[PDB]
């Protein structure tokens, strides 16, 4: 039951999402190995994802977590990149989208840096890059990222180097 | 996996790179909703 609605480039909403995207590019310690070498993006399209069933699924879990965290959902907007994006927007996030070997535990990972999520669009470590050119730094082929509403509730603070 | 006891998620914060922003981990798919789909290209530096 998923519908995609195109936002106009002249819409404030489009512009706000684009700015989050562009303003959270950073350099990475792999020198661009996984996600490519770039300082900014060319945004081709931004679509709103509408699925009534998946939304109520989210707001029902949000209410539980909120009440468990003393009326504080601790909800954020965060990026997610994945080879499974098309399954996610239709069926929602689940265990299949988790990262068994993530260094913060076997769960579903999200990023404040858009360029961090970009590292996973073609798989862990960038996989073999784009299908057509096998180029992890391809400037030609189109990529997709998700910008997601995420309920953190009571979050455990883990420092990492 | 399961989150730490009495926790709903994990905040992973880089300690060495002050420019790197946080990453987050949830253990229930229901705690996330894919609100926007963004199509883009990375741009070659000039
Ligand atoms: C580890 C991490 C950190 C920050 C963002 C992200 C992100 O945006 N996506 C993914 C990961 C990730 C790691 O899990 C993959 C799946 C396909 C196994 C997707
Ligand atoms: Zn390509």
């Amino acid at each position: 039951g998923t519908i995609l609605i195109d936002l106009s480039p002249d819409d404030k909403e489009f512009q706000s999402v684009e700015e989050e995207m562009q303003s959270t590019v950073r350099e990475h310690r792999d020198g661009g190995h996984a996600g490519g070498i770039f300082n900014r993006y060319n945004i081709l399209k931004i679509q709103k994802v509408c699925n009534k069933k998946l939304w109520e699924r989210y707001t029902h879990r949000r209410k539980e977590v909120s009440e468990e965290n003393h009326n504080h959902a601790n909800e954020r907007m965060l990026f997610h990149g994945s080879p499974f994006v098309n399954a996610i927007i239709h069926k929602g996030f689940d265990e299949r989208h988790a990262y068994i070997g993530g260094m913060f535990g076997a769960g579903i990972y999200f990023a404040e840096n858009s360029s961090k999520s970009n590292q996973y669009v073609y798989g862990i470590g960038g996989g073999t890059g784009c299908p057509v050119h096998k180029d992890r730094s391809c400037y030609i082929c189109h990529r997709q990222l998700l910008f997601c509403r995420v309920t953190l509730g009571k979050s455990f603070l883990q420092f990492s180097a | 996996a399961h989150s730490p006891p009495g926790h709903h998620s994990v905040t992973g914060r880089p300690s060495v790179n002050g420019l790197a922003l946080a990453e987050y981990v949830i253990y229930r798919g229901e705690q996330a909703y894919p609100e926007y789909l963004i199509t883009y290209q990375i741009m070659r530096p000039e």
